[PDB]
RNA sequence: CGAAGGAUUUGGUGGAU
């Protein structure tokens, strides 16, 4: 996150700093965040401990 | 006229849709607190679109 | 859908099983009116697909049979859920089951001296294994090619046991097919070399030295190669006969080979030293042969209805026999 | 468990259909609209027989009462007979089927439907809409009129309308609306209106 | 114990199947495309070269195979023994490419056009017996540019397309020449006349042709010719091969071709004026890999097919137009069909086992859904697309 | 118990081994089989054995 | 192998109807045997087949795949009729005598049909007959009485009793041929055989059995047993001089060859 | 997108583009903005190119005051796609930097196409 | 090399021991 977010605060400060016109909404710094967050998301969800599958065993069945 | 080109003129009329991959209803599970049901539905149809 | 089979479970659930003639097996629980689960293919539609289907008494496990010479069992295991197990039902799964060929069997050989079991080729492209004792046991030939559906039916096989078990014992020829295959009778799977005729001929005749180092191919064209299984490399080439060759042999000293084709003639060779021995010719042509190696006598199955048997040694017709009113199909030596 | 799988799509069917018929019957507008969201995705996601498709409207139809699931049915058809694609893809709807919408949707519904720029494409089930009308209903033949204008429908689609009314002018009587159907085709794309004409007629 | 609601939960009940059958299906599956393999065509007269061009014959069930061997070996294509019928050795001319021709109004004509890297081109007279029978052979050799020879410097990439002639109505032949700088020079099919000529900024490396047709009996052909590794032309050749429109395809690097389908083309030609259709699609290749697909119902493309990474040297629709096979000649096994409109690639064919090798060369037949696809090695493959 | 052309094999089913067959070969191909205890039903041609 | 999958002189022997397959649709087409005819009939669909073909007397009749049999007027160059069984299963083989007509499918049931009144007549089923690749109808005055069907052995078989009146041992493969030479002397050949095992309807023992010298296509019978012509697999013909005259097994005496001058 | 001056026009372009291939293949190209920037802190890049259509420009527009500051030519080009297409890559690229090697293979070019830049400059 | 993928591990059953 702090390569991701890094890379993001250039492109927010960037704009910050050369806009010529720049509006006082901080909306390119919004639209940064859930490009971090979601990444955060998609990245938080991974499990890096693999699964285990529900064990079934074919059971030996014998006539009664 | 001939029945093939009434065949080829369904083809031409057809058109896309946007097929549904294993990664498409994932983020659902980020945004599915405190959200109108209405609205899961709506966002499921905009990603269908 | 056509019904052909029906039966009830007995173990205190209510399901019914429901056989069809198009070889699927459905089971529905009618307690909840609807459909467990459905058993595809399981018999062959072309002969009749399950033509019986029973639940075993008081008991979980299914019998189904068909035309197909097949008889399988299959178990409903134990729901996965301590809950709503009626609900959660496992899905059957095969137990053990018994089969053989499907249509007749076009070639037999006896798989070892001991005499207990047998290799069987049918029309079915299927290379079967049948025990000779009570225990009745039977098993496919593994098709699972070894890499560095089922193959055209056996024209033509030869089996040996000097070289079993390190590396392939078995050679066949296949219809229609440019080239023999090698099966390894210990591993019951097919082999890992391949025998081509090399001058655009089929395969029409496979045979074996007794010490079971070599392969011998007869083509269409008249052409022998000979192939060293462990290594299926071609070793040497021979071109005398002009038409299919029919019949190769080779004595157990391994010095003396005798070969035969349609164009009715009988060459004799020296192995060890490659050389013409002798050629011999019959009247009409030779349709196959049978080596004795222990008299070093061979028959040879004439187009005139008759089986000319003749020595090695020293190249003569020593008996001929006559009385079939037709073609023979085959022949053996005791 | 299945995904990609196009063979292991199937066994999901039987379960998961099922719990949206249970959810269709169930009166909570919350549990009808769920079945709305489960539908969807497995008709874009499989093929199914038109004859499972026309089986689900007429659950969705039986039970919808409420408003939001009103509006969200009428998405849900649509997209279904979207993904249909065989012979019948735009055929008309049998008579209770239409019966059962047109009672639950009424023709200003639709037209409402129709009108909002970001409607989503419905124009086979418009087409199979349009045929339905004229079969069944004669009075409302000038709203076919109003229908065609709010959607450009498929090539292939307006010939097979051309081709209904071609009949319908031979057996019912003639009339304004009809005449104003035909002046219609005749205003847009005049050559295949002969076309329909030559081979019918 | 022993619209309605419960109608969803009975038709599931009636039925376990619940794929719609695709056999009443006339659009083919998106995802899943059923492909049997067929016995080849060079098997029974292997070439000794690369095969640098196949094509279909129109009507007939013919194949027509070239290759730097010089020879225009001719294959009855009956997928089961694929015997050849005839062949033709071309001393001093390899073979860049070959087509088949027939005439728009006169179908008695056939003809066959060939050449190589060199300043002639040779025509192959098919009609009344020639191709079968005749023990002796009737074949013109173009090498008059009529001062344009500067412009041309080889005769190696050429297409041939039907021309109306609108004051008289009347229709012919004409071939398409690519030129040294931009230019493309167009000659009659018979005579060999120069007819008229067309120029575009920058290096010409391909062009295809579509028809628009107009009325009854009157349609009117373009041109259209792409740049190596980027740019986009068009042209009007039935107002004197003069510009009729502009645009860049966007994204414009990568690019190696174009092509049209949906309607008449060089794959999938008309037997009569009625037959002639209009492409409704249009792709342009890369040698990154990239393939910018255009609806031609600045543009922008539908889809940015990615999933080859080479040399895009062969692009072709189906004759009906609903896939696109892409083809490199860079690597092996380096060929994808996508389907359209949908514009996804089949996953379940080409497999690693799949025999291509180098691909060079791809032929769709006009009908039946064969697909024969030429390699390196001078081997042409057979496939069958079960749907057709 | 299983019909095998003008023989029946009766079969164990823990495993399916071979527990007795046919002493002879009916005259006529076995059309019906029911099986009862130790005694096992077999129908051919017009007789039942 | 050869293009030509299916052939069939006509009675005169002065035209050929053949089939091949061009692309994945197969064409019938005629040409004139004593001497080009670019007319061939294509089928629309690649699954359909032709099983059987036999002339008729300037109509060849078609049995396919589906379960139809298709009467084609080759000089207009389109089907004048369809005979649809109720089944769908293919055609074997079939034969005719004047309005007589007889066909067998892969299901083993027989069926009648009228040229003259485009009819169904009966369709019933004989046990004992498991399989049938081959049905002829044995030349007895003006009616059919009794019919030849063979699948693997061959049996004869009575139309009015419903039976089999009568079973020859035939060969291990499949039947290919079933020819009649003459009364009570009947040649059979059969898939990938080089033997070809003559029979007595009336006493049924093996009169002689041919001996070819590679595999029998196709075989044709001159007058009453005076010639037999069989095309060999090779590519070889071979030309029977008398074979109803040691005796029992008999040989080629005349064969025939096709050479280019190259070689 | 007045504030990206000065643009190529259609002819550049293209010979910037093939450049940039050729650099792309000897890996002699250094792909993406903040790379560029690397490229100028060594002094080791011999022009650099950039996206006129990137979006907001300004995530770019601080190459151009480092490049006037240690005297390197610079150039942008209309399309974002174009250039990540050039590079060799399956993503758009808005800025790109040719590295400077005197023994490298391609030497000529790219010199010609950075005296073309400076004229434009 | 190569007809609708390849590499490893593993549960269960069957047959011998």
């Amino acid at each position: 996150i702090a390569r991701v977010l890094a890379a993001k605060a250039a492109v927010s400060l960037r704009y910050d700093a050369l806009a010529e016109d720049r509006d006082d909404s901080g909306d390119i710094g919004l639209e940064s965040r859930a490009k971090v967050e979601n990444r955060l998301s998609q990245l938080e969800g991974r499990d890096l401990r693999t699964t285990p599958k529900v064990v079934r065993e074919a059971k030996k069945v014998e006539m009664t | 006229e001939d029945e093939e080109d009434i065949a080829l003129e369904f083809i031409n009329g057809e058109k896309k849709d946007k097929l549904v991959n294993m990664n498409s209803f994932t983020s659902m599970f980020d945004n599915i607190q405190n959200v109108q049901m209405d609205t899961f539905f709506d966002r499921v149809m905009k990603v269908l679109t | 859908s056509r019904i052909s089979s029906l039966s009830f479970r007995t173990d205190g659930s209510s399901h019914l099983s429901v056989g069809t003639s198009s070889g699927d097996l459905i089971f529905y629980d009618l307690d909840r009116r609807s459909r467990i689960h459905v058993l595809k293919n399981i018999h062959r539609e072309s002969y009749g697909g399950v033509t019986q289907a029973t639940f075993l008494n008081g008991q979980p496990i299914i019998v189904t049979s068909g035309g197909d010479n097949s008889l399988k069992e299959y178990v409903f295991d134990p729901s996965l859920s301590q809950g709503s197990g009626d609900v959660v039902v496992q899905p059957p799964r095969y137990l053990r089951s018994r089969g053989g060929h499907s249509q007749p069997p076009s070639y037999i050989a006896f798989a070892d001296s001991q005499s207990h079991f047998m290799l069987s080729a049918s029309k079915d492209r299927s290379l079967w294994s049948f025990s000779l004792r009570k225990d009745a046991q039977s098993q496919e030939m593994s098709q699972r090619l070894h890499k560095k559906s089922k193959f055209p039916e056996i024209v033509a096989l030869a089996i040996e046991n000097a070289r079993i078990g390190e590396w392939e014992n078995i050679i066949t020829a296949h219809k229609d097919e440019k080239f023999a295959r090698t099966w390894d009778m210990r591993n019951k799977r097919v082999g890992r070399w391949t025998f081509d005729t090399t001058d655009d001929g089929f395969v029409k005749s496979v045979a074996m030295s007794q010490c079971g180092n070599f392969g011998f191919i007869g083509s269409s064209n008249g052409s022998i190669t000979i192939y060293n299984m462990q290594s299926g490399i071609l070793r040497k080439k021979y071109k005398l006969h002009k038409r299919a060759v029919t019949g190769i042999s080779l004595d157990g000293m391994n010095r003396k080979m005798v070969s035969c084709g349609l164009d009715g003639i009988v060459g004799f060779y020296d192995f060890n030293k490659s050389t013409l021995l002798g050629k011999l010719k019959l009247d009409a042509p030779i349709t196959a042969m049978v080596y004795h190696r222990s008299s070093d006598l061979f028959a040879l199955a004439l187009d005139d209805l008759s089986i000319v048997v003749i020595d090695a040694v020293t190249q003569r017709v020593v008996r001929q026999l006559w009385g079939h009113s037709n073609r023979i199909t085959a022949f053996d030596f005791s | 468990f299945n995904s990609n799988n196009d063979e292991k799509l199937n066994q999901l069917v039987p379960i998961l259909l099922e719990i949206s018929a249970k959810l269709l019957a169930s009166k909570s507008k919350d549990c009808q609209i769920a079945a709305h969201t489960i539908l969807v995705v497995f008709a874009t996601a499989l093929p199914l027989k038109k004859t499972i498709i026309l089986a689900a409207m007429e659950t969705i139809l039986s039970n919808l009462d409420a408003k939001e699931a009103k509006h969200s049915a009428l998405l849900t058809i649509c997209k279904l007979f979207q993904t249909l694609k065989g012979q019948g893809n735009v055929d008309q709807l049998p008579s209770k089927i239409f019966k059962l919408f047109d009672s639950k949707f009424d023709t200003v519904s639709i037209l409402t439907f129709l009108d909002k720029e970001d409607k989503p494409v419905c124009d086979k089930f418009i087409t199979s809409y349009t045929r339905s009308i004229a079969r069944y209903d004669r009075s409302k033949l000038n709203i076919i009129l109003s229908l065609l204008k709010k959607i450009r429908l498929e090539r292939y689609e307006v010939r097979l309308i051309i081709t209904d009314l071609i009949y319908l002018s031979e057996i019912l009587e003639d009339k304004s609306q009809l005449v104003e159907l035909f002046e219609y085709f005749i205003s847009i794309n005049e050559d295949l209106v002969l076309k329909c004409l030559k081979s019918l007629g | 114990d022993e619209g309605d609601i419960n109608a969803l939960t009975k038709i599931l009940s009636t039925t376990y199947n619940y794929k719609d059958t695709l056999s009443n299906s006339k659009l083919l599956p998106p995802k899943k495309l059923d492909i049997v393999r067929l016995k080849d065509a060079n098997a029974s007269h292997p070439s000794h070269s690369a095969i640098q061009s196949l094509s279909f014959h129109p009507s007939k069930p013919l194949l027509l195979t070239g290759g730097y061997d010089k020879t225009l070996r001719i294959y009855h294509i009956d997928g089961k023994t694929n015997h050849l019928v005839t062949s033709l050795h071309l001393v001093g001319s390899p073979i860049q490419t070959c087509t088949f021709y027939t005439s728009l109004s006169n179908q008695n004509q056939q003809n066959i056009f060939t050449a190589g890297r060199r300043r002639y081109m040779h025509s192959w007279d098919l009609s009344l017996e020639n191709l079968t029978h005749s023990q002796t052979a009737k074949i013109e050799k173009f090498s008059r540019l009529y001062g344009h020879e500067s412009t041309q410097r080889s005769f190696e990439n050429f297409k041939v397309a039907h021309l109306q002639n609108s004051q008289t109505n009347s229709v012919h032949g004409i071939v398409l020449l690519q030129g040294n700088n931009g230019w493309i020079n167009i000659l009659h099919s018979t005579s060999g006349l120069w007819l008229m000529g067309c120029k575009i900024e920058g290096v010409i490396t391909d062009f295809c042709i579509d028809y628009q047709p107009i009325s009854r009996g009157k349609f009117r052909t373009i041109l259209i010719a792409v740049n190596a590794y980027g740019e986009v032309w068009e042209f009007d050749l039935n107002k004197n091969g003069h510009v009729i429109r502009r645009w860049k395809d966007q994204g414009g690097v990568g690019i190696t071709k174009i092509q049209v389908g949906g309607g008449t083309t060089t794959t999938c030609p008309a037997l009569q004026i009625s037959k002639i259709k209009q492409n409704r699609w249009l792709a342009v290749g890369s040698e990154s890999g990239f393939v910018n697909l255009y609806d031609r119902n600045t543009p922008t493309p539908v889809a940015a097919l990615d999933q080859l990474t080479t040399t895009i040297s062969n692009l072709q629709f189906s004759p009906d137009g609903q896939i696109l096979c892409m083809a490199s000649r860079a690597v092996k096994d380096a060929l994808r069909l996508v389907h359209l409109p949908s514009c996804s690639v089949f996953s379940n064919w080409p497999t690693s086992g799949t025999p291509l090798g180098k691909v060079t060369s791809v032929a769709f037949s006009p009908s039946g859904g064969l697909l024969a696809v030429g390699n390196e090695q001078g081997k042409v493959r057979l496939w069958k697309l079960n749907h057709y | 118990v299983t019909c095998v052309g003008k023989t029946f094999q009766i079969y164990d089913a823990n495993t399916l081994h071979l527990l007795f067959v046919s002493e002879k070969e009916t005259p006529s191909s076995i059309v019906a089989l029911s099986a009862h205890f130790h005694y096992v039903y077999a129908a051919y041609e017009n007789k039942v054995g | 192998d050869s293009p030509v999958l299916q052939s069939a002189y006509d009675p005169s022997g002065q035209y050929l109807c053949y089939v091949t397959v061009a692309l994945d649709k197969q064409r019938v087409g005629v040409q004139p045997t004593q001497r080009w005819n670019e007319n061939f009939l294509y089928l629309e669909d690649s699954k359909l087949k032709v099983t059987c073909l036999k002339w008729v007397n300037v109509a060849i009749i078609l049995g396919m795949n589906n379960g139809e049999i298709w009467l084609y007027s080759v000089l207009a160059n389109e089907v004048t009729y369809k005979f649809t069984t109720g089944n769908s299963y293919e055609i074997k083989d079939i034969d005719l005598m004047g309005n007589q007509l007889w066909c067998i499918d892969s299901s083993d049931a027989f069926y009648q049909f009228d040229l003259l009144q485009f009819k169904l007549l009966q369709h019933f089923r004989i046990n004992n007959c498991v399989q049938l690749n081959k049905l002829t109808i044995v030349p007895a005055g003006d009616s059919v009485a009794q019919l030849l069907v063979a699948s693997h052995s061959i049996s004869l078989i009575d139309i009015e009793e419903k039976k089999v009146v009568m079973t020859f041992p035939g060969h291990v493969s499949p039947v290919s041929t079933l020819q009649v030479i003459t009364n009570e002397f009947f040649i059979s050949g059969a898939e990938g055989d080089r033997f070809l095992n003559v029979y007595d309807i009336h006493s049924g023992m093996t009169k002689c059995v041919l001996v070819a010298e590679s595999d029998i296509k196709e075989l044709s019978h001159s007058g009453q047993a005076d010639s037999i012509a069989v095309t060999t697999e090779d590519g070889s013909l071979e030309i029977f001089v008398d074979p109803l005259v040691g005796n029992k097994s008999k040989k080629s005496s005349k064969k025939i060859q096709i050479v280019s001058k190259d070689g | 997108n007045p504030k990206a001056f000065p643009l190529a026009d259609a002819a550049l372009t293209q010979q910037i583009l093939d450049v940039v291939q050729q650099a792309a293949n000897l890996r002699q190209l250094k792909k993406g903005a903040n790379e560029a920037t690397k490229t100028l802190n060594r002094g080791i890049s011999e022009f650099i190119i950039m996206a006129a259509d990137c979006e907001p420009i300004e995530i770019l527009l601080h190459l151009p005051l480092l490049c006037e500051d240690k005297n390197v030519p610079y150039v942008f080009v209309p399309s974002r796609v174009a250039l990540g297409r050039a590079c060799g890559v399956s993503r758009p690229v808005i800025a790109a930097s040719i590295t400077t090697n005197d023994a490298s293979a391609i030497k000529t070019q790219i010199y010609a196409v950075k005296d073309k830049i400076e004229t434009l400059l």
